[PDB]
């Protein structure tokens, strides 16, 4: 359903140490040694809410990197039978 | 009025820097000066400045000088706004940072009080535990959804909350938030924790560190394990951790005597701790090149070096060379594919006590920069390695200096290997074998490089020879660390009436204020710039006279094969490998490139006596 791209080559080549706030949010290449890393975790990808009183399914939404919010108002209501994510029909993506 | 008086101080200062800053006439440096500074900063457009204090103190008779020093935190805004004014005037993305230097006075950290609070000041000390650079707001665009964001202002002083007024609208409030990370201005910063200079502390009060925060392009200027000099921007940080201090502690309980009864109490303790801040950071603490040339020209300056090294010490001539040849190291590079050669050098001085083996040490920690001195047995452990420091807080993995590693590409001096037992010696071996220091403790795994030379002083089993015993059996440190130290330069002192008389004479001389006129051919100050010059060479021997070296290696082991009851050793190939770094060392010494077979012979004989002293 999606193809996201890796780009290739953009020096710079900020080694590691030298970076300032001027560099943030802007694309930056970096080099360095991998140290111990955490295991693989799932990430929400398409987020979906079964609600409670207002029945179902309220359908897939896209969130997020990284916010996942706020699911304000929908489906009858929007309250007080408000939203709880479910296991089924929510798709995840690996994260590390 | 206070607005008006403060603003007057503004106009006075602005006039200052616009008025002549320089009295220098004719040849100069003719006027102005600071305009030239604004413009020289306009060259690379990095938007920060450096302006001297002394001038400013002198000009107005100081009424302005004192007006700045005492109330300086009060007078920041007027000053940088004034600079902005002049910039607007004479010059065409606005971030400005103003840092004075060269104060008339230095104050010890222990001499810091609260009467100098909020006021610029000067503090010098030994930097410790620098911390990775993190952004900061001070200008942010944060508002609610209702009705609109993009309001950008405030959060000036450390709070960090919040929008000051004109909420929401139309929900007008009060309320709070929401903060954007897409719109705001950030700067810097890195925190460093500075310690009192080792030499100064009052007995037995023991050192006490204070915390100095680095914002500005002053960032990263600080260095771990170094003396530095700061100028004030002093301020305060609040502290929760002071309770059961004891009191009596002041509080915020608000006065509600206005309004009327028909918020609650709202009480917040205020407990502050002093922590210095820094605008300016220095590492303090053509005509000369002619001298350098004059040094390389002469044919004796080697001998001058050797004789001039350690005035305090009397003779021995061996450990002089032993000490200097550590300062000037080999190529320590290549050969790839592959594993890298060594490179650097090592020495361990051994002898009957009273031989003043320690004077060398103290002289090295005295003379050369980037040198750590420990007396371990009390290392205790790390010590020679990093903690690592956790937590910080806010993510931690900040690394302690410390001991061995904070001296890098340099000479670390340890007394008494024989006292530190097993635990740390192994670590040192890990330093002199793998060349890297691998650190993993209950947290983030790590690898930290230390490339160092290690000068040790190790006392014999009985503090004596034992001439008849093999040195192998005498020094009493484990085999693998033993074989990495090349070579030992053992000294024993024996009674000779000429030499005895010379010692008594020389020592009594030392304890006499006169005559202290005993002097080396080189001064202790120049010998450093000389050495640092001699360090910039990449001595490489392509020369095929290197063939000769082989037979020299070859000449060395044969006669030393039989008997085995000689000083062997082996002689190990690692000694062939040692002759290399020795050669390159002497090349560093004599400025000569591609060296000579002769210098090779010098390193050679050196190793030879180092061997014969092991013979008996
Ligand atoms: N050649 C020398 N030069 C300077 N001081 C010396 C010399 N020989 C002996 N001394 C004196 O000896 C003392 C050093 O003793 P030392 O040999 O360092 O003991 P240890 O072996 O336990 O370190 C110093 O106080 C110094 O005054």
């Amino acid at each position: 359903s999606e193809i996201h791209v890796r780009i290739s080559d953009f020096p710079t080549i900020y080694s590691l140490r030298e970076l300032r706030e001027s560099n943030l949010s802007s694309l930056v290449r970096v080099t360095g040694v991998v140290t111990r890393r955490t295991g693989v975790f799932p990430q929400l990808k398409y987020v979906k809410f079964n609600c409670l009183k207002c029945g179902s399914i309220l359908g897939p939404f896209f969130q997020d990197s990284n916010e996942e919010i706020r699911i304000s108002f929908c489906t009858n209501c929007k309250s007080k039978g408000p939203f709880r994510v479910n296991g089924e029909k929510t798709v995840y993506r690996n994260y590390q | 009025v206070d607005d008006v008086t403060g603003e007057k101080v503004r106009e006075a200062f602005e006039q200052f820097l616009e008025d002549f800053s320089v009295q220098s006439t004719d040849t100069g440096e003719v006027e102005k000066v600071y305009r030239a500074q604004i413009e020289f900063m306009k060259i690379y457009d990095l938007n920060t400045i450096y302006i001297d204090y002394q001038h400013l103190s002198m000009r107005e008779n100081g009424a302005l000088a004192m007006a700045i020093s005492e109330q300086y935190y009060r007078f920041l805004p007027f000053l940088q706004k004034g600079l902005r004014r002049v910039v607007r005037k004479y010059a065409p993305e606005r971030v400005f940072q103003i840092s004075f230097f060269n104060l008339p006075t230095v104050h010890r950290i222990r001499d810091i009080r609260s009467e100098k609070i909020g006021s610029l000041l000067s503090i010098s000390g030994t930097v410790t535990r620098t911390s990775e650079v993190r952004p900061e707001l001070y200008k942010a665009s944060f508002t609610c959804d209702m009705c609109r964001a993009i309001v950008d202002n405030v959060e000036q002083s450390f709070k960090y909350t919040e929008p000051t007024f004109c909420p929401n609208p139309s929900c007008e409030n009060r309320a709070f938030w929401t903060l954007n990370v897409t719109r705001s201005r950030f700067l810097d910063w890195q925190k460093v924790r500075i310690q009192e200079n080792a030499n100064e502390i009052p007995t037995g009060s023991m050192p006490r560190t204070l915390d100095v925060i680095l914002r500005g392009d002053s960032v990263e200027r600080a260095k771990p394990g170094d003396r530095c000099k700061f100028t004030g921007v002093e301020i305060v940080v609040p502290d929760v951790t002071q309770l059961g201090l004891p009191g009596v502690k002041p509080s915020s309980t608000l006065d509600t005597r206005g309004i009327s009864k028909t918020r609650s109490l709202g009480v917040r303790d205020l407990t502050y701790k002093i922590s210095f801040l820094a605008c300016h950071v220095i590492s303090i603490g053509s005509d000369e090149i002619n001298e350098l040339k004059e040094m390389v020209k002469d044919e004796h300056i080697y001998d001058k070096l050797v004789r001039s090294i350690a005035p305090a010490v009397f003779g021995h001539e061996a450990v002089k060379k032993g000490i200097l040849l550590q300062m000037l190291g080999g190529v320590h590079k290549s050969t790839v594919e592959g594993i890298k050669l060594r490179g650097d050098i090592n020495i361990c001085v051994v002898g009957d006590p009273s031989t003043s083996k320690s004077q060398f040490l103290k002289y090295v920690v005295g003379f050369a920069p980037r040198s750590v001195y420990t007396s371990g047995k009390a290392s205790s452990a790390a010590g020679l390695t990093a903690a690592v420091v956790r937590d910080e807080e806010g993510g931690d993995y900040t690394i302690e200096a410390g001991a061995l590693m904070l001296a890098d590409n340099g000479i670390c001096c340890i007394d008494e290997f024989d006292k530190m037992d097993i635990s740390d010696q192994v670590a040192i071996h890990e330093a002199m074998e793998q060349q890297t220091i691998s650190i993993a403790k209950a947290g983030i795994h790590a690898t930290l490089n230390a490339r160092t030379s290690i000068l040790a002083a190790a006392n014999p089993v009985g503090g004596r020879y034992n001439r008849k015993l093999s040195l192998r059996g005498n020094l009493n440190m484990t085999a693998p660390i033993m074989s990495r130290f090349d070579l030992f330069f053992v000294i024993l002192d024996d009674c000779n009436e000429k030499i005895d008389t010379e010692l008594a004479s020389h020592i009594v001389d030392l304890h006499m204020k006169r005559d202290e006129a005993i002097e080396p051919p080189f001064s202790a100050e120049q010998l450093r710039r000389y050495i640092k010059y001699a360090r910039t060479f990449k001595p490489i021997l392509t020369k095929e006279a290197r063939s000769y070296l082989v037979e020299k290696y070859k000449e060395l082991r044969k006669d030393d094969a039989q008997g085995f009851s000689r000083s062997s050793y082996r002689i190990t190939v690692r000694q062939l490998e040692s002759m290399i770094r020795l050669s390159e060392a002497i090349a560093r010494a004599n400025c000569v490139d591609e060296i000579t077979p002769s210098f090779i012979a010098e390193a050679y004989d050196l190793l030879r006596q180092s061997i014969i002293r092991v013979d008996v």
